[PDB]
């Protein structure tokens, strides 16, 4: 197998990988990108005169990393635990009729729920945060201005 | 000729809500 036969295989592999890439069939496109790069790697070992070969190897392997697709979920798990904690504390002051602290704690929960919902695109998370903020604001206002 | 790549690339609110529900009473 010489460079000329390896370069031609590399062209048929990449042509098939890009059309599967186009079709969103990303998992078989990884396979043919990996076959393409490997054909080129052997081709450079065989003395390939192709002038952009190293670039094209690197192109295809990067496309495999791009298609392969965290610490933000960690942050949001803790933010929710805090909102839950704040509301729980407020629940404590609420039942003990420590009205002023209950109001402060309910409204700090509000700020945390609205602020966290600007840090996400998950609309289901956004609404759950806004429903807890709405509920806590309602109760704070109930403690603050009894009708 | 070698083609190029495409341009193309919790807690439980419910127990809170339940407790809020009882508080409106």
């Amino acid at each position: 197998m010489d460079a000329t036969a390896l370069e031609r295989d590399a062209v048929q592999f990449a042509r098939l990988a890009v059309q599967r890439d186009h079709e969103g069939r990303y998992s078989e496109a990884v396979f043919y990108y990996k076959e393409a790069a490997q054909a080129l790697i052997y081709a450079e070992m065989a003395g390939s005169s192709l002038e952009n070969i190293q670039e094209k190897i690197t192109e295809y392997l990067e496309r495999v990393q791009a298609l392969h697709s965290d610490p933000l979920k960690s942050k949001h798990q803790l933010d929710l635990e805090r909102a839950h904690f704040l509301v729980t504390q407020a629940f404590d002051e609420d039942e003990k009729e420590n009205v002023e602290d209950a109001i402060e704690l309910y409204t700090e929960a509000v700020d945390l729920c609205l602020k966290t919902s600007y840090e996400t695109a998950d609309k289901v998370l956004q609404n759950k945060l806004k429903q807890l903020a709405r509920q806590a604001l309602d109760r704070a206002e109930a403690l603050s201005e009894p009708l | 000729v070698l083609p190029e790549l495409p341009s193309v690339p919790d807690i439980d609110f419910d127990d809170l809500s339940r407790r809020f529900e009882e508080l409106k009473k």
